[PDB]
RNA sequence: GGGAGCCCGCCCCCGGAGCCCCGCGGACGCUACGCCGCGACGAGUAGGAGGGCCGCUGCGGUGAGCCUUGAAGCCUAGGGC
RNA sequence: GGUAAGAAGCCCGGCUCGCUGGCGUGAGCCGGGCGUGGAAUGGAGUGCCUAGUGGGCCACUUUUGGUAAGCAGAACUGGCG
RNA sequence: GGUAUAGGGGCGAAAGACUAAUCGAACCAUCUAGUAGCUGGUUCCCUCCGAAGUUUCCCUCAGGAUAGCUGGCGCUCUCGC
RNA sequence: GACGUCGGCUACCCACCCGACCCGUCUUGAAACACGGACCAAGGAGUCUAACACGUGCGCGAGUCGGGGGCUCGCACGAAAGCCGCCGUGGCGCAAUGAAGGUGAAGGCCGGCGCGCUCGCCGGCCGAGGUGGGAUCCCGAGGCCUCUCCAGUCCGCCGAGGGCGCACCACCGGCCCGUCUCGCCCGCCGCGCCGGGGAGGUGGAGCACGAGCGCACGUGUUAGGACCCGAAAGAUGGUGAACU
RNA sequence: CUAAGGCUAAAUACCGGCACGAGACCGAUAGUCAACAAGUACCGUAAGGGAAAGUUGAAAAGAACUUUGAAGAGAGAGUUCAAGAGGGCGUGAAACCGUUAAGAGGUAAACGGGUGGGGUCCGCGCAGUCCGCCCGGUUCAACCCGGCGGCGGGUCCGGCCGUGUCGGCGGGUCCCCCGACCGGCGACCGGCCGCCGCCGGGCGCAUUUCCACCGCGGCGGUGCGCCGCGACCGGCUCCGGGAC
């Protein structure tokens, strides 16, 4: 809504809010990102460190499908299964240890962040980390690798 | 000119982009025309399915997905031979057939 | 002629909510009466937090509220939140709590009611505890938003850990001259 | 109408995931709340003597 | 509640005590985005912010709106805010 | 022109040390006891965006070049802008 | 009178002369609303706050970036309770 | 005082006293012998798209979404609106760190097994550490009283003092990835130029019980014609020797 | 996978052409240059450049006829609601011009503050003494009978209604029956009580109610204009005394 904008309040003012000493010219400093090395160097060096220069190796034909590996933490692992499955745990006096498949929910890598409740689980994943496996073994479960 | 920590942006508007602006006011008319054509085609083949020929079961490459199952282009010749359907006859009964698909598994 | 600076005479604090919704206005009127009449400062704090904006009352997680209520002494007290109570999925055991909040998520509401707790609104709080006796006032993390990671000492400054405004993070977008000891210098 | 939107304790049953919005405040009548005995018992004596 | 005081009992309710306080109900005041009382202060270019029941055009609602017993527009040494 | 004029300060008891040491130091952790720390005036602290400006000039005082200048150039303060 | 030489080309007993009132590079249309750190202009009212011509860097000196001066939006607390 | 008399601040004309130089702009400095300006009417200059950042409002919320597509109408209102195993392909967020091969966020206490070796292995317990300041809440002696002395459960205000301590700030610890130094051990399908673990510094846009997503509004910076008007130029294609 | 051979509709694009529909778009200096005999008039040798310009009236009913003038032009008459619409004719502003009425005029005109004089009409008035309550000097309220409607209440008096728990598991979330407690929550009734209002009957006149007056008697806001006086307060400038 142009009604609520600033241009309506500037009617009658000569400079239109751009000063009368230094007028509003086309491009006093240049167009775009001009002058990153000269006359605009301080802004680039104090707000965008590492802008200039080249680092690392090139990868000509990079495909994101190969590097696709979603991760899930042990902090939220029972959320992938229904709540009644977790309710049917520490119960039945058998040690059921229901199987949790993370590839079904859309995860390949299992990370060890978070606290795992004291209940045996069967976790099947493409990859495992050392801490996650340690937590699962300490709780009383087992890690299963799936291709 | 930069001013106190803004993003470094590189808009791609240095060509004569206003010459080749594509509006989408045709979208509802396009949808209506597509629906009318779909209904007419369905009416033309009264008992045949409106979707078309049956599609095979296909698993996706690119390990990213690696698990989803979608519809294929057509059944391979080995599948037709096992099922006992001639490749030339199959297309006349509503079965999609393509000869490029291999059979590894 | 008196020499007094007028640059800091008008205080900027809010006097009324900027929202135009009418239920918040009714709650504001009720707590205006309660604060201007009752000597309790709890009503004053509730009024001021009702005047606040969306970012000034961040949502309170279920786990944080449970942990705060876990402290000794504050047993059997009503939780008072001027923000939104949000469900926490990485916690399993939820005790029974009495909570007062403007908004409660459907998951959080279901989990609280399942455990046997009570959920109340501020108009019910006024009827139950007009002076706010036996209540614990809580709030969400004010610095939880991602904007504060960009605030503070500027990037490219020695002993600064501020996230810069980058279009996309990657190998060849940053971390070069200005950040590499091999490329010019680093801070 | 109940089949279109549902109540607070039931789903819409015609919209896949939708429930009626919750009320920010239940006792909307401010006059009843203000003169309720519980509130009136915890109020100071007003000062309405104009000086 | 008991024991008593410089013979016992009452020592009562505002649908009426009639009021400078009435805890029994409460404006002439309550468009609570309203109303009311105290104090201090009042320069301004560049610039910033807020309020306009200031003005123009068109659209959705609303004035059982105005109008050939006279609309817009225009003129006025007329009456005002 | 810097500091000090107390609670973030003092007085005791006990633990820790891959540091330093003849015993000792030195630092860090816990428990306990003691409150107006010169005068006078102010309510303070903190976080985001942010326009305009980036030609100045004059005067008391100190002062550089120049014979001098309504000349050129500095310091403090106050003004015009 | 007819004919030939056409624009970085022609023609010139040579003046940078002539080439349709234009020639140290003709006219017409388009690219083209070419660019300008450079001039000029920039449209209603009231209220509140209110500047700088200074540091550093820039082929920087009629300009920018950056600190400084300004405004707005808040928040955290204390209280002539 | 009331049939040629009253009131009319503002506007019509005139007079008197004081004040009083023509506006806009560049400018340290304008009434300037600085520039534009005979007069009147109409038109006339900060817009739109896209990308960001912050603030604000709304809905949902560890989720959020409608891009595109499909099903309902023959379009008056409609090219709207409603719906979707499309409710999520996919984007954003929920995990970061290295150039990469890759790795990837919790510890503490208690008893035992090796020599508790600040090192390894077994069972149970507590589950985001601690210090200081911390709005609010909890306990609270006692006081203030009440027509007389005592007893006295109750409705109160103040309440010294003692605590649980939001959010946030400062500090001390802990964890994750890269790197440096000193080192002692663990496992196997293949005992190897195998893989894993420790302590002490350091580098990171990290973790340390979350806060984003979508829509709308405002401001600021840009790419675009980019507030409006203004060149000396350059290029492409054509027309002219009726003057000379 | 099998190149150096070939064919093929659909989902796609469409500022030209043919025929339609629509609009939060502009409304004759706008919108296409062109609302009209517009790529027309006109300009240049040519490539090319390129306008301005809508509106009488419902109906021409477009002013017969008489008169002055050579005529253009007038004076009468007539049409029309209106020519105070007369063929570039709807409405007809400003700059500018003529005339009429008023005022004024040797420091160019013009302007701000304060008065005065003269006009223009406005509002009174043939006094405007302004009212609105209380008090003094033709029927019904008071009180009963009947009817109608409404309000509030609790023994929850009875049922429905309705919130939380308990019981019958009787049909993770969604429903049925009785019983108990509690929030009996404005979610409804049927009776009871008290009250209010209306209608119809009584109630005939020390009560009751309309009109007009003599009281300016009590209260409130005011006076048509010009005024004057008294006392009290607040803030100032002075004067006359006495006493330390
Ligand atoms: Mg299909
Ligand atoms: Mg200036
Ligand atoms: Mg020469
Ligand atoms: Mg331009
Ligand atoms: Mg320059
Ligand atoms: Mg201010
Ligand atoms: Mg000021
Ligand atoms: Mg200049
Ligand atoms: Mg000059
Ligand atoms: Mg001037
Ligand atoms: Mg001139
Ligand atoms: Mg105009
Ligand atoms: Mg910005
Ligand atoms: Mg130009
Ligand atoms: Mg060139
Ligand atoms: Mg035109
Ligand atoms: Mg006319």
């Amino acid at each position: 809504p142009s009604r609520l904008r600033k241009t309506r309040k500037l009617r009658g003012h000569v400079s239109h809010g751009h000063g009368r000493i230094g007028k509003h010219r086309k491009h006093p400093g240049g167009r775009g990102n001009a002058g990153g090395m000269h006359h605009h160097r301080i802004n680039f060096d104090k707000y965008h460190p590492g802008y200039f220069g080249k680092v690392g190796m090139r990868h000509y034909h990079l495909k994101r499908n190969q590097s696709f590996c979603p991760t899930v933490n042990l902090d939220k692992l029972w959320t992938l299964v229904s709540e009644q499955t977790r309710v049917n745990a520490a119960k039945n006096k058998t040690g059921a240890a229901p199987i949790i498949d993370v590839v079904r929910s859309g995860y390949y890598k299992v990370l060890g962040k978070g606290k795992l409740p004291k209940q045996p689980v069967i976790v099947k994943a493409k990859f495992f980390s050392r801490r996650a496996e340690e937590k699962i073994k300490g709780v009383g479960g087992a890690c299963v690798l799936v291709a | 000119a930069p001013s106190r920590n803004g993003m470094i942006l590189k808009p791609h508007f240095h060509k004569d982009w206003q010459r080749r602006v594509a509006t989408w006011f045709n979208q509802p008319a396009r949808k209506i025309r597509r629906r009318k054509a779909r209904q007419a085609r369905a009416r033309r083949i009264a008992p045949r399915p409106a979707s078309g020929p049956l599609r095979p079961i296909v698993r996706c490459p690119t390990v990213r997905y690696h698990t989803k199952v979608r519809a294929g282009r057509g059944f391979s010749l080995e599948e037709l031979r096992v099922a006992g359907i001639h490749k030339k006859v199959a297309r006349t009964i509503g079965i999609s057939v393509d000869p490029r698909r291999r059979n590894k598994s | 002629g008196v020499d007094i600076r007028h640059n800091k005479d008008r205080k900027v604090r809010r006097k009324e909510p900027k929202s135009q919704d009418i239920y918040l206005r009714l709650l504001v009127k009720l707590y205006r009466f309660l604060a201007r009449r009752t000597n309790s400062t709890f009503n004053q704090v509730v009024l001021k937090r009702l005047f606040m904006s969306r970012t000034n009352r961040p949502p309170l997680s279920l786990s944080r509220m449970i942990r705060k209520m876990k402290l000794p002494g504050r047993e059997g007290k009503t939780a008072v939140v001027v923000g939104t109570i949000t469900d926490d999925v990485r916690v399993q055991e939820v005790p029974k709590l009495k909570v007062c909040a403007l908004r409660v998520s459907s998951r959080a509401r279901s989990r609280i009611l399942k455990a046997g707790g009570k959920i109340l609104t501020f108009d019910q709080l006024a009827l139950d505890s007009p002076k706010g006796c036996g209540t614990v006032l809580l709030s969400g993390p004010r610095k939880g938003r991602e904007v504060y990671r960009h605030f503070g000492k500027a990037p490219g400054t020695p002993h600064s850990h501020t996230k810069p405004y980058v279009r996309s993070k990657g190998r060849k977008f940053e971390r070069a001259r200005g950040r590499r000891a091999s490329r010019g210098y680093k801070n | 109408l109940d089949d279109l939107y549902g109540t607070w304790r039931k789903a819409a049953s015609l919209k896949s995931n939708y429930n009626l919005p919750m009320h920010k405040m239940l006792n909307t009548d401010l006059s009843r709340i203000l003169k309720s005995p519980e509130i009136q018992r915890a109020l100071r004596a007003p000062r309405k003597k104009i000086h």
